[PDB]
């Protein structure tokens, strides 16, 4: 297996990958949330320069992690398609075991142990 | 280790002295040479209390055969014998040669398998410590032997079933019948060991 | 399907001085199911005392079995049968069905008359005489018993102290047994006077 | 899962005042047929320990070739291996005892049970005893097979307790051995006449004795026994 | 088992 | 078919007192109506006041015995050389029984020792290693014949103040030091009497703040 | 264990007093030396009660015979009729049997096995402890013994069985059969297993045990 | 012999105290009631062992719950760790006969039964063990939703007593415990050997045995 | 077959038997009478092995009808029990025993008691206040235990009994279709027809 | 469990299914709901091996609950059907196969049809118009065979169950303390709480 | 069972 | 029946030519002498599919010895039997001689049971033939025979063998290994049969 | 293991 | 399979 530890320390004291990650963040579309008294909305920006576009078929900026959570994102779209994924397996996983839907922070809390795991994992980025 | 031969002046019965309880030495002088009439003696092997309710039947019938019709032929010993391994093969594990000298007859033996069926043979060998001896005994036999040839055939024989059977041991007993009478031998391990 | 620990119980006997004990719990059970609290294993024939343990059908039988013989023994012998006769009578008749066997532990306790010599004896299920000095103990709890009897036993107890000794005997060996207790029986026996104490034990 | 096939009888054994005597017959059963008649059963592991070993023998030859390779790997990169750091009675034992639990913990037993006798370094004498479960136990006498049965009745009329020890002569425990070793050939169907007997004293050393026989036999009485009951003749 |  | 379990015979005994415990068990090594050895003790020292037995099959009883040993000396290094309290050894031998759950040792268990107030304490096991502190139990093949004893004169099972018509039970007490040998050594006099695979010796292991002390009997060798 | 000895001028029996069920002493203080006729003796091992009901049974016939023929019963009668006996029951009578004793014919000394088998010897050892005590009957037996040394040489056969088998224990009884002598049976001729005083006395005080009822029980007519 | 029904005032749950090795009296001061935590109890039938560890594992991965999560394990989860574990050691012998019983704010008072084959039951009032029998004959023709804490807690212990009289593997002491919102609270151990004589006079009953 | 009860109470005998007769998946008949009347004042209900329990209710109900006859004597019920037990105990030896369990319930004229008498199949005998064969006892002992008063009238009895019913169909695998009551006191036996 | 039946009507699926959960000789309860809904509408019932019933439904439900988050889309009844037999497939070849028999009832929305569907344990899957699992089927099935009409209505196809249930109560040994019906249309899944 |  | 012989000049194998599925002869003329080197030769007894699997291993890894080391000893070549023998005793029934010549140790024979033990000896027999000539070849074996004396030995043995054994029969081959080279003998029934 |  |  591809062991190659690309997440490491500089010199100053700064994991490179993991800032350029960020850059990666940046160059994504907007995403913004707001949360109100009884409700949060999810605003979502969507590039001009593609027209010609299904929006009937092209992905959802917005994507149901459950019936009560919802994940938005910016970055790359290939790489939220694997977060969204792991994160719906685990929101019906922690359904079956502790029979309750996840909270909000737990659901939060996972995929950032997923995003963590990779920034000290040999052969991932 | 059982065998019977038969020689020019008569027969002669050989046994070992070994009785088994599993691995443990139960009796280790067992008189396996049982005399059910005169000059008719038998070699018991398979079970001890088997072979032995059937040698006290054998000899009871024999006794009574006497009374009423004098002295009975070797051949009516073993078909007394037969008779009863036969009819009882079920309830029965007896492997007994029968030995005994006629005058007219001289000296004869019968062997008695497990089935119950009956063997007229020169020599008869028998027992667990007999499969080690049949290419011995088939190679060494030879009919009208002497009786000192005969004696150290069957001291050698059983020598050499007692040396690899660990069922047979102890001491070597041979009965031999002739017309002269019945003469008891003995011949101790410290003898035939290093033959 | 073991005979002799389906309805459960358990019979001990003592000797002392110029005296016999015989104590049996009243415990009758299916298996786990406890079913009768009342089940006596102590019977009497004249001043001759049998305990039996085991198959409750069977112990009910001997009982019938030996009244019916003990009878006939008076009305021919015209007197009462003594334990060392009765003891003898119990393993002819245990030995008769030696292929068929009564699923019991008997235990014979009682004085003879003539000698005034206390005399207990126990037996196997196929008749084998087990005569003792001291104690005989019998049961679903007999290694219990012989745990307590061999310890807490010594020679010559007074009638008012051996009856302390076989009732501990019992109570607390019938206390590590799950098929014996329930409620207990003691029989303390002087030559001309016989006294039955009904214990107070636990009924679990 | 096995089944022994060419097989030893008894190992017997016993403490005297100065160290310990172990003897085992020349014999490889092969069931009822006294197949094998040249057969070592006593293993000497430096000049301070000897290993009796009975049950099957393809067992017994693989302990052997441990043993064997125990006294190369002890000697690797040990100035004192023939010293203050030569392999110890107890710590040979203690590997056999470690093993024999280890094979019969992965149902694949060495289908043996085995004496280690030796003296120590400090003149104490060693006797224990392990088998295929992997059981351990030391006694003033020790014996296998049919020698637990026969043997010890006898060894322990000479040796009963720990204070019967500094009273045993070798002269003493040699001749109770020697006598064990008869009983066993009178008595064991699985026996043979030949032996080997072996002493490890805290002064002489190992003394090992090869090709020994059971002689005095008593044999005479058989002469004046008859039939089973009734015959006469 | 008694059983040459 | 090879069978990995064998019977290796004896029987074993704690009781608690105030301010001690004893852990007692004959010297008796057997397999089948064989004598293996009249002295070969199987209740041992394990170091911070902690003695104990695992009495059934020998080689799976030491086996154990050798591991909690190695336990003790472990916990010292990976915890700063602290004491193992009675309690915790007792979970963890709970641990390593149950660790073989599906192949399990075929030994009832038994520890003594003093619990974190200085009080008597003893705790048994099944070979599962479910455990529970008592302050009586014996364990083995003569349990049943010596345990309803204890029951009697430890805990005073079934006994009643004289003249109080059954009402009131006889007061429970601690044992002396003294009284609780007599008790041991009735028991296994008593158990050598009825149980053939009880005799020879009888080592017991008393323990008090002061450390481990031995006393040695002899027993009937028939 | 049962040993039996021949000597000079008769034969000599003797047996352990242990009685087991599984791993339980049943009786500590049992008799295995049984009577069959007043000069000959049984030695008994195996199923308990099928020795003593065999003994008793055969014991009872050879009175009967005794009587009949106006003679001294004799040892190969008692063999016979045991050993056909046993036979009969294909050994489910689990009686092993060392059968000794004196007759008009001499002394005598036989084993009889459950299926029906008999041996004959000058020395010989059943039970449990057989092999515990035939190692000692092969260490020091000797043709030629007097009856001081054959009652030696047999207890000390029984003490091999009673210290080395866990089936056999408590004292040892004997028996010695000597021609133109009664018969001399020694019950408890040597008591090496003594019980050693208690610690303690566990006699209660008087009203511990709870009684709910006390009634008189009528025993008379 | 245990059991555990829900009421009016919360949870009774009530349990023996005898420990069987075949028909050998092991124990009769046996701790067959686990307390995982304030609000959490766990009874424990079948194998003294299987029950015992894994009952006192489920405690460990409980405390895991709640300081990972800063919340108390519902009585849902607690249970189903639990007939989770045992699903895993589904047809390799493990013996377990359990109810874990509790308070929680979204749950209320609950108890879940959880056995060694697997199955997972919420219920109001459970009895388990070889005297189940006897103590469902007590409980259920005496049981009525709006009985008082007092009588609820005799209710429970005469149930116990029941079945410790009749079933032979049942027995030693009755162990009482009432669970509230509040949390659970011990009700002290009751021995049989004073207990039945105790009720036998007080209540009539038991005219079977001989007084 | 299945249940079968039995209380004694003041100054009668009630029994209680399940109506339900199923062979393999099917209940044949769900209004099944366990019971036959032995004497005027003596009823025996029965449940084990198909075809024996039937086949050995009648079998005694001849022969205490028989004696009856022979004597004009009604036997008491403990004489009825006593000969009841002793063709069980006789019964389980045989070559094919009968396996049935039975209580007789009976009201001795004598003595003006009603006597509840428990039989299983090996021929075990006990008198007792209430009584129950099979996995019943498991549910109405401890009931019984709890409920039962030695002084209650026949009215008190059948609410009793109404309870271990009650108990029965809640926690009882099997549906055993209710059950046929029947009283026995110093009038004799008749049945409750609305149960 | 034990008793699950199915049947599909004109424009509903009706599942019933026992509420008795029996252990030994003991009821432990009697509401016991043996069904987990899989999607809005698609309903699963199942009867088997104790444990393995509830954690392979709950194992199903899991996967589909999953697959509608995934798609934001409800599967056919068709396809969890099929789902649900692969998984079942699987299993029978498995070192512990689950011992579990299930009916999924299902409305089709493309299709506007009720869908019911018979998995045994093995993964053999047939639809049908009316299907039960274990012994019920035995007497069920020759009663719809005779009653049952493609036409019926919900209410019709109730009556036509309750018909079922009193055969089952009248003629079945084991007392299965009635049954859950719930129905399956159109407008997703309701359970009747008066049966 | 009885049985030296 | 197979056996080796050490002698004078080196060491003779021989063997029966017999090969039976129960009592049927698959193979009369069957070659039971196999080459694992130059002169290292194998006599095969038991499981024909095993012994044949080990000689193939056998021949392949003394080949590759030769390759790296040389000439292997007819002791190393023994000890890889034994190695695959003992290893897999669980799964193998083979009990094989190995016989081969050295110019230093001359003739060796080692022989090889079912357990896996190795056994040194200056002749060995083994198979189900074996049994029956313990005895005549215990008292006929001498040590440094000549080659045409320990073929006469050989060919009276095997011939007694074959006589007694029904598992043995047909021709005897021999191989003759010593310093010559190698050389491979036959013996029909017509000669040896009348011996 | 022991095992209400 | 075939087995001298
Ligand atoms: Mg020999
Ligand atoms: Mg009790
Ligand atoms: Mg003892
Ligand atoms: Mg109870
Ligand atoms: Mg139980
Ligand atoms: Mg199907």
């Amino acid at each position: 297996g591809y062991d190659r530890a690309l997440s490491i320390f500089s010199p100053d004291g700064h994991i490179f990958q993991v800032e350029y990650a960020l850059e990666a963040v940046k160059r994504g579309t907007c995403a913004v949330g707001v949360k109100g008294k009884n409700c949060v909305v999810l605003g979502c920006e969507r590039r001009s320069t593609l027209k010609l576009q299904d929006t009937r078929i092209t992905p959802s900026k917005v994507s149901k992690i459950d019936s009560h959570v919802v994940l938005s994102f910016s970055g790359l779209n290939a790489d939220s398609r694997i977060l969204i994924e792991k994160a719906r397996v685990e929101a019906q996983s922690h359904r079956l075991t502790l029979e309750d839907p996840v909270t909000v922070e737990y659901l939060t809390r996972y995929v950032a142990g997923v995003q963590q795991r990779y920034t000290q994992s040999g052969g991932v980025r | 280790s059982i065998m019977a031969v038969t020689f020019k002046d008569g027969v002669i019965l050989g046994a070992d002295s070994r009785t088994t309880t599993g691995a443990y030495i139960a009796n280790r002088v067992t008189d396996k040479l049982t005399r059910v009439h005169d000059k008719i003696w038998c070699c018991r092997s398979g079970s001890a209390a088997d072979t032995q309710a059937i040698a006290d039947i054998v000899q009871y019938h024999l006794e009574l055969y006497t009374s009423q019709y004098g002295t009975p032929s070797t051949e009516t010993a073993a078909s007394v014998f037969k008779e009863l391994c036969y009819e009882n093969k079920d309830n029965l594990t007896a492997g007994i040669i029968v030995a005994g000298y006629d005058d007219k007859n001289k000296g004869e033996v019968y062997t008695i398998p497990l089935g119950g069926s009956v063997h007229k043979l020169p020599y008869a060998i028998a027992g667990s410590g007999s499969t080690f001896i049949y290419g011995y005994c088939d190679k060494n036999f030879r009919e009208n032997m002497s009786k000192e040839e005969t004696v150290d055939f069957i001291k050698h024989s059983l020598s050499q079933a007692i040396k690899w059977d660990g069922s047979s041991g102890g001491v070597i007993r041979m009965v031999v019948l002739t017309a002269a009478g019945v003469e008891r031998l003995i011949f101790y391990p410290d003898e035939y060991e290093q033959l | 399907s073991d005979p002799s620990s389906i309805n459960g119980g358990i019979v001990v006997a003592m000797t002392g001085k110029d005296c016999v004990a015989i104590a049996c719990d009243l415990r009758l059970g299916s298996q786990s199911l406890g079913v009768s609290n009342k089940f006596e294993k102590i019977f009497h024939y004249g001043h001759v005392f049998l305990g039996i343990t085991g198959l409750a059908t069977d112990v009910t039988t001997l009982n019938e079995m030996f009244r019916y013989k003990t009878n006939l023994y008076k009305l021919k012998e015209e007197r009462a049968i003594e334990p060392e006769t009765f003891t003898q009578l119990v393993s002819s008749s245990l030995y008769e069905r030696r292929f068929g066997p009564y699923f019991v532990g008997p235990v014979v306790a009682g004085i003879n008359s003539k000698s005034g010599k206390p005399f207990i004896a126990g037996f196997d299920l196929i008749g084998c005489i087990d005569e003792a000095k001291d104690f005989i103990v019998s049961g679903t709890a007999s290694d219990q018993l012989f745990g307590m009897c061999e310890s807490l036993y010594e020679p010559n107890l007074e009638p008012e102290d051996l009856f302390e000794t076989i009732s501990q005997a019992l109570l607390n060996a019938a206390d590590r047994d799950a098929l014996s207790g329930w409620g207990a029986v003691v029989y303390i026996i002087k030559k001309d006077e016989v006294v039955k104490r009904y214990l107070k034990m636990r009924q679990d | 899962t096995q089944q022994p096939i060419v097989t030893g009888t008894s190992v017997i054994s016993m403490k005297y005042d100065n160290g310990v005597i172990i003897a085992a017959d020349n014999l490889g059963s092969y069931g009822s047929l006294l197949r094998f008649n040249g057969v070592e059963r006593l293993i000497p592991v430096g000049d301070n320990t000897v290993v009796g070993i009975s049950g099957d023998i393809s067992d017994m030859q693989h302990i052997e070739r441990l043993l064997k390779d125990l006294v190369t790997e002890n000697a690797y990169d040990n100035p004192l291996a023939d010293a203050e750091e030569a392999l110890e009675p107890s710590y040979i034992f203690e590997y056999l005892a470690t093993v024999m639990y280890q094979r019969r913990s992965k149902m694949n037993p060495l289908w043996n049970a085995i004496i280690v006798a030796g003296v120590q370094s400090n003149g104490d004498q060693f006797l224990r005893y392990v088998n295929l479960l992997g059981v351990t136990y030391s006694s003033p006498t020790l014996a296998t097979g049919f020698g637990a049965h026969m043997a010890n009745p006898l060894l322990r009329k000479v040796v009963d307790r720990e204070s019967d020890i500094p009273k045993t002569t070798v002269q003493v425990a040699e001749e109770a051995i020697v006598n064990a070793m008869r009983v066993l050939y009178y008595r064991d169907a699985r026996s043979s006449r030949n032996f080997s007997l072996a002493i490890i004293d805290k002064n002489t050393g190992l003394t090992f004795k090869k090709n020994l026989q059971v002689e005095n036999m008593k044999w005479d009485f058989a002469k004046d026994i008859k039939g089973y009951g009734t015959q006469k003749i | 088992x008694a059983y040459x | 078919q090879f069978n990995p379990y064998g019977d290796n015979g004896g029987t074993i005994l704690g009781i608690a007192g105030e301010d001690f415990a004893v852990l007692a068990g004959d010297t008796r090594n057997i397999t089948d109506y064989s004598i293996n050895s009249r002295y070969e003790p199987k209740v041992f020292d394990c170091g911070d006041n902690i003695v104990m037995s695992a009495n059934g099959f020998a080689a799976d009883g030491d086996a154990l015995v050798k591991r909690f040993k190695n336990s003790v000396k472990w916990y010292h290094f990976d915890h700063n050389d602290k004491k193992l309290s009675i309690n915790s050894a007792a979970r963890n031998i709970q641990h390593l029984l149950y660790g073989k759950r599906f192949f399990p040792y075929y030994v009832h268990t038994i520890i003594a020792g003093l619990d974190e107030d200085g009080k008597g304490a003893v705790y048994s096991f099944d070979p599962v290693g479910s455990y529970e502190r008592e302050q009586c139990r014996a364990g083995g093949a003569a349990a049943s014949l010596i345990m309803p004893f204890l029951d009697n004169q430890v805990n005073f099972k079934n006994q009643y103040e004289p003249g109080t018509n059954g009402k009131v039970k006889k007061p429970l007490k601690y044992l002396s030091v003294e009284e609780v040998i007599k008790l041991v050594r009735d028991s296994f006099t008593s158990a050598t009497e009825r149980h053939i695979q009880v005799g020879d010796g009888l080592e017991i292991l008393i323990v008090t703040k002061d450390g481990v002390r031995k006393e040695f009997y002899e027993l009937k060798r028939d | 264990t049962i040993v039996g000895v021949k000597f000079n001028n008769g034969v000599v029996i003797a047996a352990d007093t242990r009685s087991t069920q599984g791993p339980i002493v049943a009786d500590k203080n049992c008799a295995k030396l049984h009577r069959i006729s007043p000069k000959i003796w049984c030695a008994g091992a195996g199923t308990a009660a099928d020795t003593e009901a065999v003994t008793q049974l055969i014991g009872s016939n050879i009175e009967l015979h005794s009587l009949y023929t106006s003679r001294e019963p004799r040892v190969v009668s008692a063999l016979q009729m045991l050993k056909q006996h046993l036979f009969k029951y294909q050994g489910h009578i689990g009686a092993y049997l060392i059968v000794a004793g004196v007759d008009p014919t001499g002394s005598h000394l036989f084993s009889i096995h459950a299926h029906g088998s008999t041996d004959v010897g000058y020395y010989l050892s059943l039970g449990s402890g057989s092999l515990a005590a035939m190692a000692v009957l092969e260490s020091h037996w000797k043709q030629d013994l007097t009856k001081e040394e054959a009652i030696k040489l047999a207890s000390d056969a029984i003490q091999a069985g009673i210290w080395n088998d866990l089936g056999s224990g408590s004292n040892v009884d004997v028996c010695v059969m000597e021609i133109g002598k009664d018969a001399e049976y020694l019950r408890n001729y040597l008591t090496p297993n003594v019980r050693e005083e208690k610690q303690k006395s566990y006699k209660f005080p008087r009203g511990t045990t709870a009684v709910l009822k006390e009634s008189i029980v009528n025993i008379c007519d | 012999t245990m059991l555990a029904f829900r009421f009016q005032g919360g949870i009774i749950v009530a349990v023996d105290s005898r420990a069987t090795a075949g028909n050998w009296v092991a124990s009769q001061t046996v701790k067959k009631v686990i307390e995982i935590n304030p609000f959490l109890l766990g009874t424990m039938a079948g194998g003294a062992a299987d029950c015992q560890f894994w009952e006192t594992w489920l405690g460990s991965q409980c405390r895991l719950h709640e300081l990972r999560e800063k919340e108390r394990i519902s009585v849902a989860a607690a249970s189903k760790i639990l007939s989770n574990l045992v699903y895993q050691y589904k047809g390799a012998g493990l013996s377990m006969g359990t109810m874990i019983c509790g308070y929680t704010r979204k749950e209320g008072p609950t108890i879940y039964y959880v056995d060694s084959d697997g199955t997972r039951l919420k219920g109001d009032i459970f009895c388990v063990g070889s005297g189940q029998t006897f103590a469902y004959g007590v409980l259920d023709s005496n049981y009525k939703w709006d009985l008082s804490v007092e009588d609820a807690l005799y209710l429970g212990k005469r149930s116990i007593l029941a079945a410790a009289h009749r079933d032979a593997y049942s027995g030693g002491s009755v162990n009482l415990y009432h669970v509230t919102e509040d949390g659970w609270i011990y009700h002290g151990n009751h021995d049989v050997g004073e207990l039945f004589w105790k009720v036998k006079e007080e209540e009539g009953s038991f005219n079977n045995v001989i007084g | 077959m299945d249940i079968i009860l039995g209380i004694r109470v003041q100054d009668s005998v009630i029994l209680a038997s399940s109506k339900a007769v199923t062979r393999g998946i099917s209940v044949l008949k769900d209004s099944d009478d366990k019971t036959r009347q032995l004497s005027p004042h003596t009823l025996m209900s029965f449940a084990g092995e198909a075809g024996d329990t039937v086949q050995f209710a009648e079998y005694i109900q001849a022969n205490i009808q028989l004696y009856s006859i022979r004597e004009d004597y009604e036997l008491s019920p403990q004489a009825v029990s006593s000969f009841v037990r002793q063709e069980l105990a006789k019964s389980i030896r045989s070559r094919r025993p009968y396996q049935v369990n039975v209580l007789i319930g009976g009201y001795d004229k004598k003595k003006n008691k009603p006597e509840l008498y428990q039989i299983d199949y090996l021929g075990t005998k006990v008198e007792l206040p209430y009584g129950a064969h099979g996995y019943s006892g498991f549910y109405t002992f401890s009931l019984l235990d709890h409920h039962y008063r030695p002084d209650m009238t026949t009215e008190e009895g059948l609410d009793l009994l109404k309870l271990c019913v009650q108990e029965l169909e809640k926690r009882m695998p099997m549906d055993f279709k209710g059950v046929i009551v029947k009283i026995v006191d110093k009038d004799g036996i008749r049945q409750v027809d609305d149960f």
